[PDB]
């Protein structure tokens, strides 16, 4: 509903580590926002690990394979 | 680790009801999504200082999230 | 297990006038013979709110593949303004090289695009309705963003 799983001045740090100078304050709706999908879209990927491999502890390495599947972003060639 | 673990944890949870009631994790796996989550949001920022030292736009803008989420492709 | 690796690309003729075609030398390899085709397309993305004002370039279909290593010079056409939204025009936005096999895309090379004005007039007043012929592209060839997606190869 309402619910977040950032809080603003942890969105102002990542901000800071990623060389940002200023922020605007629209920016803490839509980094959250950004944040439910990616989550959504790696949850649902790793509950087929341990459904359809029929367990009910979703463990570390079951993550780590759906994290291998969403596509990796490197800066050059 | 820049994220407190317990508001995250419940994030993640209630997310993990949503798609079936019947769900659970553990402390060493909502960790990996946490390092994940927090790397995806840096990852996401740097792009977003590109443009600000190019253009004359110091100020960031949602714009620029939503720009850096489509150059990577799961708006695709 | 991943048929082709794209080990490189360049941007020619950049900086350049907003109306001039893209130019990029893509430099890629093949590891078994290739059967099934191979597509690559230029997206530009005509504004970040909605996917909807994607414009496609062009799209070069390729195929069989050689095994070895080739190289293109993939040449496309600048997007048509007319579908551009005017908050968008001036500013940053991104193209994407992209490939496909089996109609899957496997790599994404991404480039921030800035347009600006290069008369200080129009940098400074700048007109109401973007002027295309007089914005200068400016793409980010420092700073690519290479997604590699894993795609069934079989």
């Amino acid at each position: 509903d309402n619910i977040q799983g950032i809080t603003k001045p942890a969105i102002r740090r990542l901000a800071r580590r990623g060389g940002v100078k200023r922020i605007s304050g629209l920016i803490y709706e839509e980094t959250r926002g950004v944040l439910k999908v990616f989550l959504e879209n790696v949850i649902r990927d790793a509950v087929t690990y341990t459904e359809h491999a029929k367990r009910k502890t979703v463990t570390a390495m079951d993550v780590v394979y759906a994290l291998k599947r969403q596509g990796r972003t490197l800066y050059g060639f | 680790l820049l994220i407190r673990k317990l508001p995250f944890q419940r994030l993640v949870r209630e997310i993990a009801q949503d798609f079936k009631t019947d769900l659970r994790f553990q402390s060493s796996a909502v960790m990996a999504l946490q390092e994940a989550s927090e790397a995806y949001l840096v990852g996401l920022f740097e792009d977003t200082n590109l443009c600000a030292i190019h253009a004359k736009r110091v100020t960031i803008m949602p714009k620029d999230i939503q720009l850096a989420r489509r150059i990577r492709g799961e708006r695709a | 297990m991943a048929k082709v690796q794209v080990n490189n690309v360049v941007v020619l003729d950049n900086p350049s006038p907003f109306y001039n075609p893209f130019q990029f030398e893509i430099t890629f390899e093949c590891i078994e013979d290739l059967s099934e085709d191979l597509e690559w397309k230029i997206i530009y993305v005509g504004s970040a709110e909605s996917e909807e004002y994607d414009q496609v370039l062009d799209s070069v279909l390729v195929g069989p593949v050689p095994a070895g290593r080739h190289m293109f010079v993939f040449q496309a056409d600048a997007p048509n303004p007319g579908l551009i939204p005017d908050a968008d025009a001036v500013g940053v936005t991104v193209v994407l090289i992209t490939c496909t096999y089996r109609g899957q895309e496997f790599i994404r090379v991404g480039y921030y695009v800035n347009n600006e004005y290069t008369e200080t007039e129009l940098r400074e007043n700048p007109p109401v309705k973007p002027d295309f012929s007089k914005l200068q592209r400016n793409i980010l060839a420092s700073n690519p963003r290479v997604t590699r997606f894993h795609i069934n190869w079989e």
